[PDB]
């Protein structure tokens, strides 16, 4: 019954440096 | 005698864009 | 309809079907669904609208 993940197709948000 | 290989820096530019709704 | 050594005659029956347009669309794109991957409680899952 926990809240699940959210997806919004934003690449900039998932950048790894 | 002693032959060696020293690493030297470089880089390649990589642009990325999004696909709203995955369409 | 007639066949002599110097003369002939024929008849042909042609039937035509003309589509009358309501609207014409010229500048068109095909959709391609790609979706998104989600990693949930150990399992990898492909999600699509
Ligand atoms: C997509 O993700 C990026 C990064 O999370 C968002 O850009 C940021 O927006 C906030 C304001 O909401 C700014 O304070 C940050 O400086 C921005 N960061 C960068 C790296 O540009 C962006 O708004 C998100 N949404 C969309 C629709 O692009
Ligand atoms: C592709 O983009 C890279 C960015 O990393 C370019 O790298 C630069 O190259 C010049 C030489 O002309 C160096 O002086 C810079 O220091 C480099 N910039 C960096 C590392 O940020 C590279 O030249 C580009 N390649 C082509 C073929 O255009």
């Amino acid at each position: 019954q926990v809240l699940g993940p959210v997806i919004d197709w934003n690449v900039t948000q998932r950048a790894v440096y | 005698s002693l032959r060696m290989q020293h690493p030297v820096p470089k880089y390649v530019e990589v642009n990325m864009t999004s696909i709203p709704q995955g369409v | 309809t007639h066949s002599s050594p110097t003369a002939t005659a024929w008849e042909i029956g042609l039937y035509y079907e003309l589509v009358i347009p309501k609207h014409i669309y010229l500048n068109n794109w095909n959709v391609v669904n790609i979706g998104h991957l989600v990693k949930s409680a150990g399992q990898l899952t492909h999600v699509t609208i």
